[PDB]
């Protein structure tokens, strides 16, 4: 039967590493091998499952996330990283098998368009009353910074800091974050998340054959 | 107990694995300008907190149970559902109005 | 780990007086907004106070107003609501919060 849609992958501006965009399937049949003979697959190493195995199993969900990065920022993408990255920007589940793709955008890849930088959340604190003790708020696992609705979706310029006010529900105080940019590259590079979920009687999202 | 100032239609059917949402409801002054957290209560237990700051979820609670708030509304949506969810379910949010906080009236979901 | 231990609650006759306490541990008290919260039996959650964390500003519910007092002590960890002319409205029983953790509550009872 249906088919697993990658399309959205290929036309459009990916987000940036704080704002990923998410594609989740159930029911389909994929053929992920094909989706990453579009690009220039840098790095490709996977967590409690292999690449070989990733693109032939079956699933009861598969989930992709896809984003603008540089690939100078290897180290900070990485399951047993301490960066910036996995603390406010984007954090994998660790009870469930993942993968962390690096690419790039070959120029006959023409409906991907470049943002302006590439930009993360490099601090996202809460501070208190006093305008000092600064309380971070680290992201959770498959979810935003809560202080992406203060980020702007680019970071325009390097050490740019933001700033709400909260309610005292939430303590008074600021919700305070700062952003980090890296100088666009010549061909966009990317960088994807995969995450499987195995079921009982309910393994639907199987490789196409 | 004085009729709170969120409306919770109290009722929430479903089946085993459905999805059934939660719908609550007020007005400018809380829900809009300020964050939404919902709660989950068991027969004789204390509230455990399931989302809050809106959508955001503690690490603990399963991945079935997300949050969203529109303009003036904020609904809690359950994925897989299961039969530990049995429960009471509320949300609450701060009024700049009052300028204290505020519970909805609380729905009960029963599902089998 | 964190823990969160009301006391105080009883028996008392209407318009007398009660002291609650909440002992908290497991994570920095200066750095979050408590509050109380009650549940008549069979009924719904209603908000009654809040206090910062820096014995700043505190907020009442319409229904307590003048009333109830919530206090605090940071060098304890511990938060304080003071009941005073209680009322057959205010049999409940009182939640202490963070927001992510609450406490087995303690019972008021007056009549
Ligand atoms: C897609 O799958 C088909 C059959 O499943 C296979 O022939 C083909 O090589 C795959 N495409 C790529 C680019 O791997």
């Amino acid at each position: 039967g249906v088919e697993c849609d990658f399309s959205p992958l290929l036309s459009g501006t990916p987000p940036q590493v704080y704002n990923f965009k998410r594609l989740v399937f159930t029911n389909c049949n994929y053929n992920l091998t094909k989706l990453l003979s579009l690009f220039s697959v840098n790095d490709f190493t996977c967590s409690q499952i292999s690449p070989a195995a990733i693109a032939s199993n079956c699933y009861s969900s598969l989930i992709l996330d896809y984003f603008s990065y540089p690939l100078s920022m290897k180290s900070d993408l990485s399951v047993s990283s301490a960066g910036p990255i996995s603390q406010f920007n984007y954090k994998q589940s660790f009870s469930n098998p993942t993968c962390l793709i690096l690419a790039t955008v070959p120029h006959n890849l023409t409906t991907i368009t470049k943002p302006l930088k590439y930009s993360y959340i490099n601090k996202c604190s809460r501070l208190l009353s006093d305008d000092r003790t600064e309380v971070p708020q680290l992201v959770n696992a498959n979810q935003y910074s809560p202080c992406v609705s203060i980020v702007p979706s680019t970071v325009w310029e390097d050490g740019d800091y933001y700033r709400k006010q909260l309610s005292p529900l939430e303590g008074g105080g600021w919700l305070v974050a700062s952003g980090s940019t890296v100088a666009m590259t010549e061909q966009l590079q990317m960088g994807f998340g995969i995450t499987v979920q195995y079921g009982t009687d309910t393994n639907s999202v199987c490789p196409k054959l | 107990g004085s009729q709170p100032v969120l409306t919770q239609s109290p009722s929430a059917s479903g089946t085993p694995g459905q999805r059934v949402t939660i719908s609550c409801s007020g007005s400018s002054s809380n829900i809009g300008n300020n964050y939404v957290y919902w709660y989950q209560q068991l027969p004789g237990t204390a509230p455990k907190l399931l989302i809050y700051w809106n959508d955001q979820r503690p690490s603990g609670v399963p991945d079935r149970f997300s949050g969203s708030k529109s303009g003036t509304s904020a609904s809690l949506a359950i994925s897989g559902l299961r039969s530990e969810d049995e429960a009471d379910y509320y949300c609450a949010a701060w009024d700049d109005s009052l300028s204290g906080a505020v519970f909805g009236g609380g729905t009960q979901l029963t599902v089998l | 780990e964190v823990q969160l231990v009301e006391s105080g609650g009883g028996l008392v006759q209407p318009g007398r007086s009660l002291r609650l306490s909440c002992a908290a541990s497991g994570f920095t008290f200066s750095n979050y907004a408590m509050y109380w919260v009650r549940q008549a039996p069979g009924k719904g959650l209603e908000w009654v106070a809040l206090i910062s964390y820096d014995i700043s500003t505190d907020y009442y519910a319409d229904s307590v107003k003048g009333r109830f007092t919530i206090s605090r002590d940071n060098s304890k960890n511990t938060i304080y609501l003071q009941m005073n002319n209680l009322r057959t409205e205010d049999t409940a029983l009182y939640y202490c919060t963070n927001t992510y953790y609450w406490g087995q509550g303690t019972l008021v009872t007056v009549s």
